[PDB]
């Protein structure tokens, strides 16, 4: 894989694309 | 967005 | 979070692995 830039509904996007059907978390620092 |  | 490294600067997809459950 390789060393992504991710803006943050970008991320969300991207995520999808890793974790299959595993779920997951966005916790930003609001 | 996307790459280093 | 890992949002305070990716919406600003790179990240790895293990980190993304993480961030799963």
């Amino acid at each position: 894989f390789v060393n992504q830039h991710l803006c943050g509904s970008h991320l969300v996007e991207a995520l999808y694309l890793v974790c299959g059907e595993r779920g997951f978390f966005y916790t930003p620092k609001a | 967005v996307y790459y280093r | 979070g890992i949002v305070e490294q990716c919406c600003a600067s790179v990240c790895s997809l293990y980190q993304l692995e993480n961030y799963c459950n």
